[PDB]
C-alpha cells in the first residue's frame, strides 16, 4: 500500500 | 445458489487463520471480462500440498460467485469425488466436502483443484474492476485488479493470506482492441475468435495473493531500459503522454540506486507502472505492474507543483522499495506489516535523495514521518508497531501512522545508533535468507544482530511490543530519567497492559560543544543514568535521530529562548525544528508552561529555514485552531504570527524562483500568512485569483493553491465557483484536479457548499477515489467544518453501501472531527456513533478521534487563561  | 451459504460451524472453517497442512504450489488462472456488460468469467487451477487427512477443502472467496461444481485431483491424477460444496460467510470462506476423504502429497505430486466463477466490474475499486475515461470525446474503458490485503478472494478464489505463497501463470481473453498486462512478461498471444485473443504471461516466481495484478487497458507508454538491461515502462493515456517522463526518469534512478544498494536482483524480467483513471488507494506494489492514483504518477512541470513533484518521487521510490522488501520478502502475517510498510516508508528517503541532491530529504523525514507520528503515538488508542488483527477490517486497519511512520521512525533511529555501514549490510542478509519466503519481527533482529553484534532484539523489542514512546526528564544539566509521554495527563501510564512496563532501551547520543557521544540507555537503570569537559549545555537528540522527547529544565529553556533571539543558528535547521516541536508538545501534556513554549517562538522574524517553518506552523494550527470562535484570544494570536512570518513572507515574494525546499517554504509560509489574515498577502492572492479568472494567465505552480483556497475564500461567487468547476472538469492533470476541488471547497457560501456536497453522489463528476478527499476539504471551511460533519451523519447508510465497512477511507472519514472542543460536540459524536456501532474499519479512528476530542476540551479548561496572559502581557 500509498494510502493516499 | 450452487454453493449456497450455510451456517454449520462444525469444521475446521470456522476458524479466522486458514489451516496450517493446506498449501498451494501453483495457480493456473484464465479470466474474460465482457467489457461493456461490466461482468466476468474465471476458471482456476490450484496445486495443493495436503499435510493432514481432511473431508473438507476451502479456501477465501468474496462477493463472486462459483458456477461450477468444483472438481479435484489427486496426485496420482484420478479424479476425487465431490458430496457437496457451501460458502461460509463469517469466514468468508467456500467450503468443498469429500465423499471419504484423502491423504497428505507424500512425494512430489499435489492435488490439483478447478473452479469456475463469476464476478462483476461495477460498483467497487477492489478485486477486479473496470473504469472509464474520454479520450477524443470518446468513451473508453479499462479494467485491473486491487488486492491488498484482502481483495484477492473478490478477484478469483485463493488461499488469501499473506505466507500462503505460489506460483502463478496467467492468461486473460479479451477484445482485441485492448492489450493485457500481468506481474510477468506476455508469453503467447492466440487468436481466439477474429474478435478475441487470448494473452498468456509466462510463469511467476512464488508471490503472495495480494500482489497478482492483471490489467486489460489502451494506453500508450513511456519507456525506459535499467542499468540490468530490463524495460521499465510506464503505461498513461496518450493525452496524458507527455506526464509521465518525470516518473520515467525517477523509476530509472531509484531501481538503478536500490538494486546495488540491497545487492540483489530484481525478480522479474520486466517492470510496469500504471495510474487507474479510478483508483482506491495512492499506488500499490504489485510485483512488475505497480498501479496508481494519478496525483501520485503523473507530473507536468508546466503545471505541478514542487510539492506535486516530490510527492510522485517518493510514491515512485517506495512502492520501488516495496520490490524487495515485501515482495521478495514478505511478513509471516499482517501483525508485523511493519516489516513492508515501515522499510519503504524509510528507504523511499534514500531513493529520493539519490535521485534529487538538493531536496534535504534525509531532513524531510522528520516532517513527513517522525514529528507527525509522535502526535498519533502520544494517544491511549495507539497501538504497538507488532499488532494483533483478528478481522479483515482490522487487517485494513493498521495501514496507518504506526506502521509507515513510526516503523520509518524507528528503523531511523536503528540506522544512526547501529552506524548506516552495518545497517545495510543486515538488509542484505536478512533479504538473502527470506528470499521467497516470509519472515517475522524476530527474523529480523536476529538478521543484524549477525551485523553488529550489538543486543538488537533486547533494544528494539522495546520499541516494537508496546505503544508508545519516553520523554527524557532532564535533572541538572546531566542526569536523565524516563518515563512515558502521553498528551492526556489523566490517563493511566501502565494501560493497556505491557510485559515491558512502558520502559525502553533508548539509545541516546548528544553533542558536547560540536562533540557526539553516544550511550544506550537500560530499562534496568530505574532511577536514570548521568552522561559522561566541564560543560554549560547539553544538546540531546541532534536532528531528532531517537524516537523520543526531551524535556530540558525550565533555566535551560528559557536559555534557549535567549540564544535564539541572540543567534538561532547556533543551532542546525533540525535541532531548531526538533526543540520548538518538542517544547509544543510538552506544553500541550501540561508537562511544561506554555510561557516557556511560546517563549521560543520571539526569535521567528529572522528564521528563514524550511524545517523549523514547517514545525511552528503545526503547533500554531493546533493552538489557533482551539481558539477559533474565542473573540478574545484570536485576533491577539494572529496578530503575534502575522508580525512572525511576515518578514520571510514578504522576502520571498509572490513568485517562483529559488530551489526546491525554498519553494516549499514560500508555499506554506504565504500560506501561513494568508491563514494570519495578513491583508497584503491576502490581496496577492485575490489579485492572482481575478487574473486568472480571465483564463489565459497560468498561474506560478508552487503558488497556485494558495490562490485557489484564498482566492476562492475571499472574492468567490457563483459565477467563480461555477468557472472552477468547469475547469475542474476541462483539465486532464489530476494534480490540477485536485488543487480545483480544495478551491470549490473554499467559498464562503452555504448553498454553494450544499451544491458540492450533492455533487459526491454523481460519479459523472467526483470519481469515487475522490469522494473523502473532497469531504474532508469541506470539513475545513468555517461552514464546512459542521456541513460536512453533518452530511456524513445523514448520508452514512448510503457511504457504508457504496464503500463498505472494511473500507479504509471510510473509516478513517470521522476525523474531520477532529478540531472539535467542546461538551456539545463530544456528545454529537458519542450519539452518532451509538447510533451506529457497527464501525468495521473506523473502530480505531473513533476510538483515536473521541480521545483527541476529549483532550482539546480538557486543554482549553487548563490553558486558556495561560496562553491570554502571555499575549496581552506581550502585545
Ligand atoms: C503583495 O504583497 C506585498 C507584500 O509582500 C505587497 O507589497 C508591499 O506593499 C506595501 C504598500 O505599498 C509597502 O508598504 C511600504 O513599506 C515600506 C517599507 O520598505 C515603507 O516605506 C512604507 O511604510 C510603506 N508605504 C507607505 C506609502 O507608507 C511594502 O513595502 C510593499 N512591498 C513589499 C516588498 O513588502 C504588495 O502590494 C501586494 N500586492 C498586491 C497587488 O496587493
Ligand atoms: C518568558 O515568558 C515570560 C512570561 O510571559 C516573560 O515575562 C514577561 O514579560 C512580559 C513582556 O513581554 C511582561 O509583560 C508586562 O506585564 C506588565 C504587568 O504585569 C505590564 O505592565 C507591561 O505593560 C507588560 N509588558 C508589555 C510589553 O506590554 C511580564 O511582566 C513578564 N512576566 C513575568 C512573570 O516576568 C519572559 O520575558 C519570557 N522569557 C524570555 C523572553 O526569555
Ligand atoms: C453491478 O450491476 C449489477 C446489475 O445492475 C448489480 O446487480 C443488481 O443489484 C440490484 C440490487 O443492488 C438488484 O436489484 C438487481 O437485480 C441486480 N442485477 C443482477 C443482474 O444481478 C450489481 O450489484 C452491481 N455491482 C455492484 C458491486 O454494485
Ligand atoms: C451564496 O450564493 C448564492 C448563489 O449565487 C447567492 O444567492 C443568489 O443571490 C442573487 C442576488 O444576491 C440572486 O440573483 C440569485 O438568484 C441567488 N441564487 C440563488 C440560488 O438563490 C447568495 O447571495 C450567496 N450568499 C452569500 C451570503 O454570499
Ligand atoms: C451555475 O451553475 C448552476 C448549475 O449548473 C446553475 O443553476 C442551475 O441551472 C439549471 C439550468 O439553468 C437549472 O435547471 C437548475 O435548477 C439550477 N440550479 C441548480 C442547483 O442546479 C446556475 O445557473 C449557474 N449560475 C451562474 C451564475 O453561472
Ligand atoms: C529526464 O531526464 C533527462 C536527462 O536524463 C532530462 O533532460 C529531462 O528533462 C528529464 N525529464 C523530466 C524531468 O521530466
Ligand atoms: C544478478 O545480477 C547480475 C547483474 O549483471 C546478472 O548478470 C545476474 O544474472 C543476476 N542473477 C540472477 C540470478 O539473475
Ligand atoms: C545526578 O545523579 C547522580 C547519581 O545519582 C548524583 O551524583 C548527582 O548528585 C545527581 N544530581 C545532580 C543535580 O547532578
Ligand atoms: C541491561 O541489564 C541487564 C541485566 O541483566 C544486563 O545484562 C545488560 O547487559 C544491560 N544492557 C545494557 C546496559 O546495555
Ligand atoms: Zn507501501
Amino acid at each position: 500500500x500509498v494510502v493516499d | 445458489d450452487i454453493c449456497p451459504a450455510s451456517e454449520d460451524e462444525s469444521g475446521q472453517w470456522k476458524n479466522f487463520r486458514l489451516p496450517d497442512f493446506v498449501n498451494p504450489v501453483h495457480y493456473d488462472l484464465h479470466v474474460k471480462p465482457l467489457l461493456e456488460e461490466d461482468t466476468y468469467t474465471g476458471t482456476v487451477s490450484i496445486s495443493i500440498n495436503l499435510s493432514a487427512p481432511t473431508r473438507y477443502l476451502w479456501l477465501h472467496l468474496r462477493e463472486t460467485r462459483i458456477t461450477r461444481l468444483p472438481e479435484l485431483k489427486r496426485p496420482s491424477g484420478d479424479q476425487v469425488q465431490v458430496r457437496r460444496c457451501f460458502e461460509y460467510k463469517k469466514q468468508e470462506y467456500v467450503v468443498v466436502e469429500a465423499e471419504e476423504e484423502l491423504t497428505p502429497s507424500s512425494g512430489d505430486g499435489l492435488y490439483l483443484l478447478t473452479m469456475e466463477f463469476a464476478g462483476w466490474l461495477n460498483g467497487s475499486l477492489v478485486g477486479f474492476y473496470r473504469t472509464t475515461y474520454t479520450e477524443n470525446g470518446r468513451v473508453k474503458s479499462i479494467a485491473a485488479t486491487d488486492h491488498e490485503p484482502t481483495d484477492a478472494r473478490k478477484s478469483f478464489p485463493c488461499f488469501d493470506e499473506p505466507n500462503k505463497k505460489a506460483t502463478y501463470t496467467i492468461s486473460i481473453t479479451h477484445p482485441k482492441e485492448y492489450g493485457a498486462l500481468s506481474n510477468m512478461p506476455v508469453a503467447k498471444e492466440e487468436s481466439v475468435d477474429d474478435k478475441w485473443t487470448r494473452t498468456t504471461f509466462e510463469k511467476s516466481v512464488p508471490m503472495s495473493t495480494y500482489l497478482v495484478c492483471f490489467a486489460v487497458h489502451q494506453f500508450d507508454s513511456v519507456k525506459r531500459i535499467s542499468n540490468s538491461g530490463k524495460p521499465l515502462t510506464i503505461y498513461v493515456q496518450p493525452e496524458q503522454k507527455h506526464t509521465a517522463e518525470y516518473a520515467a526518469n525517477i523509476t530509472k534512478s531509484v531501481f538503478d540506486y536500490f538494486e546495488e544498494y540491497f545487492a540483489m536482483n530484481y525478480s522479474l524480467p520486466k517492470l510496469d507502472k500504471i495510474a487507474i483513471p479510478d483508483f482506491g488507494t495512492g499506488a500499490m506494489e504489485n510485483w512488475g505492474l505497480i498501479t496508481y492514483r494519478e496525483t501520485n504518477l503523473l507530473y507536468d512541470p508546466k503545471e505541478s507543483a514542487s510539492s506535486n513533484q516530490q510527492r510522485v518521487a517518493t510514491v515512485v521510490a517506495h512502492e520501488l522499495v516495496h520490490q524487495w522488501f515485501g515482495n521478495i520478502v514478505t511478513m509471516d502475517w499482517w501483525e508485523d506489516l511493519w516489516l513492508n510498510e515501515g522499510f519503504a516508508s524509510f528507504f523511499e528517503f534514500l531513493g529520493v535523495n539519490h535521485a534529487e541532491t538538493d531536496w534535504q530529504m534525509r531532513d524531510q523525514m522528520l516532517l513527513e514521518d517522525v514529528l507527525p507520528v509522535q502526535e498519533d503515538d502520544s494517544l491511549m488508542s495507539s497501538h504497538p508497531i507488532i499488532v494483533t488483527v483478528t478481522t479483515p477490517d482490522e487487517i485494513t486497519s493498521v495501514f496507518d501512522g504506526i506502521s509507515y511512520s513510526k516503523g520509518s521512525s524507528i528503523l531511523r533511529m536503528l540506522e544512526d545508533w547501529i552506524k548506516p555501514e552495518n545497517f545495510q549490510k543486515g538488509c542484505q542478509m536478512y533479504l538473502e535468507k527470506y528470499q521467497f519466503k516470509n519472515a517475522k519481527t524476530s527474523d529480523f533482529w536476529a538478521a543484524l544482530e549477525e551485523a553488529s553484534r550489538l543486543p538488537v532484539k533486547e533494544v528494539m523489542d522495546t520499541w516494537t511490543r508496546q505503544m508508545g514512546y519516553p520523554v527524557l526528564n532532564v535533572n541538572g544539566v546531566k542526569n536523565i530519567t524516563q518515563k512515558r509521554f502521553l498528551l492526556d495527563p489523566r490517563a493511566n501510564p501502565s494501560q493497556p497492559p505491557s510485559d515491558l512496563g512502558y520502559t525502553w532501551n533508548i539509545p541516546v547520543k548528544w553533542t558536547e560543544d560540536n562533540i557526539t557521544s553516544s550511550v544506550l540507555f537500560n530499562r534496568s537503570e530505574k532511577e536514570g543514568i548521568t552522561l559522561n569537559s566541564g560543560n554549560a549545555f547539553l544538546k540531546i537528540n541532534p536532528d531528532h535521530i531517537g524516537f523520543y522527547r526531551v524535556n530540558y529544565e525550565v533555566a535551560t529553556w528559557d536559555s534557549i529562548a535567549t540564544a535564539l533571539s541572540l543567534n538561532h543558528k547556533t543551532f542546525s535547521s533540525a535541532d531548531r525544528a526538533s526543540l520548538i516541536d518538542d517544547a509544543f508538545a510538552l506544553a500541550r501534556a501540561q508537562l511544561l508552561d506554555y510561557k516557556v513554549a511560546l517563549n521560543l517562538t520571539k526569535y521567528l522574524k529572522r528564521e528563514e529555514n524550511f524545517l523549523p517553518w514547517q514545525r511552528v506552523i503545526s503547533a500554531v494550527t493546533y493552538i489557533i485552531s482551539m481558539f477559533e470562535d474565542d473573540k478574545e484570544l484570536y485576533p491577539m494570536i494572529e496578530e503575534y504570527f502575522q508580525g512572525q512570518v511576515k518578514p520571510i513572507a514578504d522576502s520571498l515574494g509572490w513568485n517562483d524562483a529559488g530551489d526546491h525546499v525554498t519553494k516549499l517554504l514560500r508555499s506554506s509560509v504565504l500560506g501561513f500568512a494568508c491563514k494570519m489574515g495578513d491583508r497584503e498577502a491576502l490581496n496577492n492572492a485575490s489579485s492572482l485569483f481575478e487574473q486568472w479568472l480571465n483564463g489565459t494567465v497560468s498561474l506560478p505552480v508552487n503558488l497556485r493553491l494558495l490562490v485557489y483556497r484564498y482566492g476562492m475564500q475571499n472574492s468567490g461567487n457563483e459565477i467563480s465557483w461555477n468557472y472552477t468547476l468547469e475547469q475542474y472538469q476541462k483539465t486532464s492533470l489530476a494534480q490540477e484536479k485536485e488543487k480545483l476541488l480544495y478551491g470549490l471547497a473554499s467559498v464562503k457560501n452555504v448553498t454553494l457548499l450544499s451544491r458540492y456536497l450533492d455533487l459526491l453522489k454523481d460519479t459523472n463528476l467526483i470519481k469515487t477515489q475522490d469522494v473523502f478527499t473532497v469531504i474532508r476539504y469541506i470539513s475545513y471551511n468555517s461552514y464546512g467544518k459542521n456541513m460536512a460533519w453533518n452530511w456524513i451523519q445523514l448520508n452514512w447508510d448510503y457511504l457504508v453501501n457504496r464503500y463498505t465497512l472494511n473500507n479504509r477511507n471510510l473509516g478513517r472519514i470521522v476525523t474531520i472531527a477532529e478540531p472539535f472542543n467542546t461538551e456539545l460536540q463530544l456528545w454529537q459524536m458519542e450519539s452518532f456513533f451509538a447510533k451506529y456501532p457497527q464501525a468495521g474499519a473506523g473502530e480505531k479512528p473513533r476510538e483515536q478521534v473521541l480521545e483527541t476530542v476529549k483532550n482539546n476540551i480538557e486543554w482549553l479548561k487548563q490553558h486558556r487563561n495561560t496562553i491570554r496572559e502571555w499575549f496581552f502581557n506581550l502585545l
